[PDB]
RNA sequence: UGCUGA
DNA sequence: AGGACAGCGTGTCAGCAATA
DNA sequence: GTACTGTCCTCTGG
């Protein structure tokens, strides 16, 4: 799934968009981490997380917001993991780590770094009977499909600079995700009106069904395009009439008849 | 240049991509730049690649 | 014996999950000792520092391209493919410079 | 009760050598004794090597004379490893 | 490098060999402890049961059993040869024996 | 073809069978030089990797 | 050798000669040596395999009446064609010229002699006849070998033929060399369809076909579950059976679990998830009932007693042998062996499922081997005779169950009664190419097994002898991945000759240079040579740390853990043995030696293969000068120069032939290939046999 | 079911 | 109501042998 | 082969 919204043409909105494409690329907690170290029924774990160095020159996180995120996401998936496991197997760091303690009845403490996420370990344990294994796996496993922030939908973002010859000018925020209302906010960064996309369903719920219709007809263009061939714009149009006849993009296959 | 699925010919599992050339070869003719033409012609190696490309055409 | 500590270290086999009292009790020849060894197992590990690191990896297609015009001039670029059988030709793939137009010929 | 090895009546206990002083626990602890281990194929011949210096560490390749046909041997001296075979000794303090 | 003279005193009649164990589950904390009794085939006309032998060692909870004969008796002993040297530190003299390889395994009847 | 032109033919084929190392390498982001064993074991490394997609490249 | 007197240009003088008609003294030699593998593997299974398929033959007891009877064949033979009876007159022997003229099978006499025994006390050899078994044509069973060519237009033949075929009805089914994964090697594989077999299994795990004496042979799949633990997969009669391992390593060997543990982490004995994962599979599914190797053997036994159909009168720890020696391991007579190989199989499963070791694909000419005429012919005679057996004494127990003491009057009339039947079940197998079998005989296929061999031109013909089928069931496949002419398959398989519609890239020809291994050796004095070359035996002091250290491998049977800086010289010394004939390695072992470095390469280890069926091809050692043979996986750790100045100092091990022995037989009559585009050099194979 | 032709 | 999943599907074009 | 429909399957709402 793709889209391609041009971008206004003002100075004002060149700027924003910098931070625009920035802002919707996924960080993911996999994509920001060195290397876990796990010691193991009293199972410990530190993240020791990347530097700023290399990460944040592209993807607008910050240090205190990502380890947040362990504390109300990461470290309370976990233990819904580890009961996906365990039911068919047979001044101030203070407040932060009490009310993380509040919560869950197995931790115990965590660390703090007051310097640049020096070492950021936690501590649990199940004291009876639980099957102690090489854990890592989970808590492997679940740290690649974390993910820190992401606009639902996109996966990434990138301005294909130049598009057209005449008018150089312009410029094109291609993406590879779909979301067509996560886009309406920027009204004013980027042209709302010159919206596409290829999904022909997501059109059709967000501009209605006449939209959708000329979608259709130039997504079938632009594939026969790739190779020269051209079908004349009179039959795109009676196959696009006929899919989108009652109201609904149907398919044109077994069970549209 | 041969190209079988968009790309290069493939490697074998020790990085060889045919019995003469070397593993992780670098020489461009290890991965399917056939020099030589239909007037003087391809030798055994460059045969191979091309009947390969030719082979997936079909 | 002087062996590895999950088994009957004196005797023949392995021994049951650590649990409860002093082994505890094996099948076979059930002798015990140490209800509790010393030190909890340390286990160090580590993950891999390619794929999850944006750290410690800071360092370490046009073709040949004739001359044919489709929308402006002055030269295309072509991927030749054989998509035919055994009794036919070379297609060609010609794509622009200036454009990208695909052209996707028979021969 | 352990179960106790019971030998079949086919076999007989062999007693100790009283006239092996050589392999006796005295001998082997003397402080300028060593002792090695040696693994060898099968068809080495062991008086290949009478007189010869073979190593103390590291590999070395040593000429043997069986048969009137010269064999070469590489020789590997290594570190005991933990799990070696340990030899058995005649002990007065054993009965 | 370190060398030793190389001398096979051995077996007078090739009747005598040394006695190696290993034990299967790993090392002995207190081979000390330990009784072993080396056990022989009655029967010495017959050239394939008069090298049959039996190890057996004997703890305060387990006995172990090695065999040179039957599935007990690994091909180690064969396709390999083991020897015994004893090294003279001070002659830099090495005397070197056969030597029977006993793998030995725990004690247990039904 | 002309002689004369076969010679130009021929030594840019020559020319042609000296262009892998640097294609390599600048694709792997390597140091620009004085790497000449670390590009066949990146090259490795990316063919036996899982994703594949440094290896397309 | 076998390659000198090729000739430098072609002659055309030769016609026009003053002796063109007069038939030569001896057959040409050249055109013999193409239809050598059908006729090699042939003579084998009919005479020294069939002795060795009889010697399986578990002797067939069962209940008659109050008594229980044995019967074991004590030898079975095959007899040239010949007049039925004696009812015919003036020539016994029966010549291939005819069957053709009439429409009838050239067919021998298959007859064993039986013993039966009562208790084992009474006993009586009679010679029952089995049935009739089809014959190849120059096959050592057939009355037209040692005929020179002028005796062989006496009788109506081609005076240059090689048979290398059947003769099925007067059709001439040509049975053609299909592909099969390996034999005696574990390859590991990355297959996702593995997870459905079960809750927790992953898409990784070591398959291996093994084969005994080309009688008998068997899949067996190690999979690993995602919790550390490995399982073990056997089919017995097209029935999948899954075993935790650890069931099946405390019942082949009388081992403590910490020796048996001990084997399993020899490489990586500082890895914690496999030690904790050894000690699960060990404890969890074994310390839960049986501790003595008897108590497993028990509980295996009373498990599988049901579907492997045992006598009921055998104890559990027999019927769980009974599985053992019929389903798993079957080329390994020890059971300490299958322990062994067992274990390294799932130490390679491990180093897959963490990512050390590099999937082996199964569509590379590296890991596969070839379907020969003898083994299908032998493994069909087996499963047969043994099926006779079986209905023998079916009829036996359900005739009468009656005081056999007189009725040892009408045990010949019994006996008799189902030798009946061996006969057309064999035609149908030649005359229709389909396969009916309880096993499918580790296969894969039941169907295009023999071909109608058609004699249009000459090179229709001689192509059927070089043919190689990817398999049948391909040709019903949405990617196309067994199509792809891999580099791999240089001078093995020819990269022009594969039909150009629905079969291309499914059947190849193979090089004129290549030819398939048929000879049987004794492969006994090499384990204790390999030591005397610097291995260390499985039984131990490997000197190193068993990860600086190669794991030995030779035909199935590890020998076990030459030295790291050992390897190269051990290497290099066998490949010198098998050039100068010393020793007696085969003149064709393949001595590869898989290197390891920390990259995610192929699994490391020496293997050391000899076995009847892999693909071989010539090349001239350099530095010896003495014409080596490099096999398909011993190919691909070498350097071979294929003009000279292209030899160089370091480089350069080796040296090919011909520069055209890349091509095939047919590929090699194309005049000037080089100049014309490959789609249409394959289009001239595909038109030349038309 | 094995072949073959566009 | 978040799923888990079992369940249908198609697949250019004509000849010959031969045999169910 | 993948992706669709379908099919419940039964989990928190009046």
């Amino acid at each position: 799934p793709m889209m391609s919204v041009p971008v206004l043409n003002t100075k004002k909105a060149l700027k924003r968009v910098k931070s625009l494409k920035k802002q919707l690329t996924r960080v993911c907690l996999g994509e920001v981490l060195q290397k876990i170290d796990v010691q193991e029924q009293v199972y410990q774990l530190r993240f020791q997380f990347l530097p700023h160095a290399y990460y944040q020159q592209e993807k607008c996180l910050r240090p205190e917001d990502i380890l947040r995120f362990m504390e109300t996401r990461f470290f309370k998936l976990l233990m819904e993991s580890i009961k996906k496991k365990n039911n068919k197997a047979s001044e101030a760091m203070e407040r932060r780590v009490q009310a993380v303690r509040e919560i869950h009845p197995f931790i115990d403490d965590y660390q703090y770094d007051t310097e640049e996420s020096l070492w950021c370990q936690v501590t649990v344990k199940l004291p009876l009977m639980k099957i102690n294994f090489d854990m890592s796996s989970l808590v492997v496993s679940l740290a690649h499909g974390a993910v820190i922030y992401a606009t639902k939908g996109i996966t990434r973002c990138l301005l294909n600079e130049t598009t057209n010859n005449k008018n150089e000018k312009e410029l094109v925020l291609n993406t590879e995700g779909i979301n067509l209302p996560e886009l309406f906010k920027y009204a004013e960064v980027l042209d709302l009106r010159r919206l596409y996309s290829n999904d022909i369903h997501a059109i059709a719920n967000t501009y209605g069904i006449e939209a959708a219709l000329r979608v259709i007809e130039k997504e079938i263009k632009d594939v026969f395009a790739v190779y020269g061939i051209a079908v004349d714009p009179r039959h795109l149009s009676l196959v696009a009439d006929y899919m989108c006849f009652e109201g609904v993009y149907k398919p044109l296959n077994r069970f549209g008849i | 240049q041969i190209e079988l699925e968009g790309r290069r010919p493939p490697l074998m599992a020790s990085g060889k991509s045919l019995p003469c050339f070397e593993p992780y070869e670098f020489t461009p003719r290890a991965g399917g730049f056939v020099t030589g033409r239909f007037l003087t012609g391809i030798k055994p190696p460059e045969f191979f690649f091309h009947c390969m490309a030719g082979r997936e055409g079909l | 014996a002087n062996t590895c500590s999950s088994f009957q270290s004196d005797l023949d086999f392995c021994s049951d999950c650590g649990s409860v009292l002093p082994l505890p009790g094996a099948q076979d020849t059930v002798t015990c000792i140490r209800c509790g060894f010393n030190i909890n197992v340390r286990d160090f590990e580590g993950k891999v520092v390619k794929t999850s690191v944006v750290f410690h990896q800071l360092g370490t297609g046009p073709v040949v391209d004739r001359r044919c015009p489709r929308c402006g001039h002055e030269g295309m670029a072509y991927h030749t493919r054989q998509m035919r059988s055994a009794d036919e030709g070379q297609t060609v793939f010609y794509t622009c410079t200036n454009c990208k137009f695909q052209e996707k010929e028979d021969s | 009760d352990a179960a106790r090895f019971s030998c079949p009546p086919n076999f007989t206990a062999k007693p100790p050598a009283s006239e092996s002083p050589r392999f006796s626990l005295e001998a082997l602890t003397g402080p300028d004794t060593e002792l090695w281990l040696i693994q060898a194929p099968a068809d080495f011949a062991p008086e290949c090597f009478n007189g010869r210096h073979v190593p103390l560490s590291g590999s070395q390749i040593v000429k043997g004379k069986l048969a009137g046909k010269r064999h070469r041997y590489r020789v590997l001296s290594s570190c005991p490893q933990a799990g070696e075979a340990t030899l058995l000794a005649p002990s007065t303090e054993a009965g | 490098l370190p060398s030793a003279r190389w001398q096979y005193c051995g077996a007078p009649d090739g009747s005598q060999r040394a006695v190696l164990v290993q034990f299967s589950n790993g090392k002995l904390q207190s081979p000390g402890n330990m009784r072993f009794t080396l056990y022989e085939n009655k029967d010495s006309t017959n050239p394939r049961k008069r090298n049959q032998r039996i190890l057996a060692a004997e703890t305060d909870r387990l006995s172990y059993v090695g065999n040179n004969f039957g599935t007990g008796a690994l091909k180690c002993n064969t396709l390999c040869r083991h020897f015994v040297g004893i090294l003279n530190k001070t002659s830099g003299q090495m005397e070197v024996y056969d030597a029977e390889l006993f793998n030995m395994q725990p004690l247990f009847s039904d | 073809v002309k002689p004369k032109a076969d010679v130009k033919r021929q030594r840019i084929i020559e020319e042609s069978t000296h262009c892998g190392p640097q294609a390599v390498r600048a694709a792997l982001n390597l140091p620009e030089a004085a790497s000449y064993d670390e590009v066949r074991g990146k090259w490795q490394d990316a063919h036996l990797g899982k994703d594949q997609r440094d290896f397309n490249m | 050798s076998r390659w000198r007197n090729l000739p430098s240009g072609p002659s055309l003088k030769h016609l026009t000669d003053p002796s063109y008609g007069i038939p030569r003294e001896q057959q040409k030699a050249a055109l013999q040596e193409l239809t050598r593998a059908h006729v090699e593997s042939f003579n084998y299974a009919v005479h020294e395999g069939l002795g060795l398929a009889v010697q399986a033959i578990p002797p067939f007891e069962f209940a008659f009446k109050d008594e229980r009877i044995s019967f074991t064949i004590l030898d079975a033979v095959i007899s040239p064609p010949t007049v039925p009876k004696g009812t015919i007159c003036k020539e016994a022997n029966v010549y291939p010229a005819e069957c053709r003229g009439r429409r009838s099978t050239y067919r021998g006499k298959l007859t064993a002699d039986i013993n039966w025994a009562v208790n084992g006390i009474s006993k009586g050899i009679i010679k029952q006849f089995l049935g009739y078994v089809p014959i190849m044509v120059k096959s050592k069973l057939c009355n037209l070998r040692n005929l020179p060519p002028q005796a062989l237009i006496e009788h109506h033949e081609e005076a240059e033929e090689m048979g290398g075929y059947f003769i099925i009805n007067g059709i001439e089914k040509v049975i053609r060399m299909l592909i099969m994964p390996r034999r005696n090697f574990p390859i590991a594989m990355i297959r996702p369809k593995w997870k459905t077999r079960g809750p927790g299994y992953t898409q990784y795990g070591v398959s291996m076909h093994c084969v005994r004496e080309e009688h008998s042979a068997v899949n067996m799949n190690l999979h690993y579950l995602e919790n550390g633990t490995v399982m073990l997969n056997f089919i017995y009669r097209k029935e999948l059976f899954f075993l935790p391992l650890g069931f099946a390593l405390k019942a082949l060997v009388s081992f403590s679990d910490y020796q048996i543990f001990q084997e399993l982490i020899k490489g990586k004995e500082d890895d914690s998830f496999l030690r904790n994962s050894v000690s699960q599979m060990l404890r969890i599914v074994m310390e839960e009932g049986c501790s003595t190797q008897k108590q497993v053997l028990n509980y295996l036994g009373e498990c599988f007693r049901v579907k492997l159909n045992v006598p009921d009168w055998y104890p559990n720890e027999q019927a769980a042998e009974f599985l053992f020696n019929q389903c798993i391991c079957i080329h390994l007579k020890s059971n300490t062996e299958k322990f062994y190989m067992l274990c390294l199989m799932t130490r390679k499963l491990f180093a897959l499922a963490k990512g050390e070791c590099m999937e082996d694909n199964p569509d590379s000419l590296v890991n596969q081997e070839v379907l020969t005429p003898g083994q299908l012919f032998l493994m069909f005679l087996k499963e047969k005779l043994e099926g006779w057996l079986v209905s023998i004494k079916i009829a036996f127990d359900k005739k009468a169950q009656k005081t056999s003491v007189s009725m040892n009057t009408d045990n010949l009339m019994r006996i008799f009664t189902m030798g009946i039947d061996l006969t057309k079940p064999f035609e149908y197998l030649f005359a229709t190419g389909n396969l009916r079998s309880k096993t499918g005989l580790g296969l894969l296929q039941d169907s295009g097994l023999c071909v109608v061999a058609d004699k249009l031109n000459f090179i229709r013909y001689l192509s059927h002898f070089r043919c190689v089928h990817r398999g049948a069931d391909f040709a019903k496949m949405r990617t196309t991945t067994v199509r792809r002419l891999l580099p791999e398959s240089w001078g093995f398989l020819c990269p022009v000759h594969t039909p150009d519609g629905e079969p291309c890239g499914l059947m190849n020809h193979l090089t004129a240079v290549c030819e398939v291994v048929t000879q049987f050796v004794y492969t006994a004095s090499i384990p204790a040579l390999l030591c005397n070359l610097g291995v260390t035996p499985i039984d131990g002091a490997p000197h190193r740390s068993y990860s600086e250290c190669y794991p030995v491998l030779l035909d199935g049977v590890m020998v076990g853990w030459v030295d790291k800086d050992l390897a190269p010289g051990i290497a290099d010394s066998l490949r010198h043995f098998k050039v100068l004939r010393e020793k007696r390695i085969p003149p064709w072992m393949e001595v590869v030696l898989i290197p390891m470095t920390g990259k995610p390469s192929l699994y490391p280890g020496l293997f050391l293969f000899t076995t009847p069926c892999r693909l071989v091809r010539p090349v001239q050692n350099l530095a010896l000068g003495k014409e080596e043979l490099i096999g398909t996986m011993e190919q691909i750790f070498m350097n071979v120069a294929i003009f000279e100045d292209e030899v160089f100092a370091g480089v350069t091990t080796h040296q090919e032939l011909f520069p055209h022995s890349l091509l095939s037989v047919i590929a090699n009559f194309i005049p000037f290939s080089d100049h014309n585009q490959s789609p249409r050099n394959m289009y001239q194979c595909q038109m030349g046999k038309q």
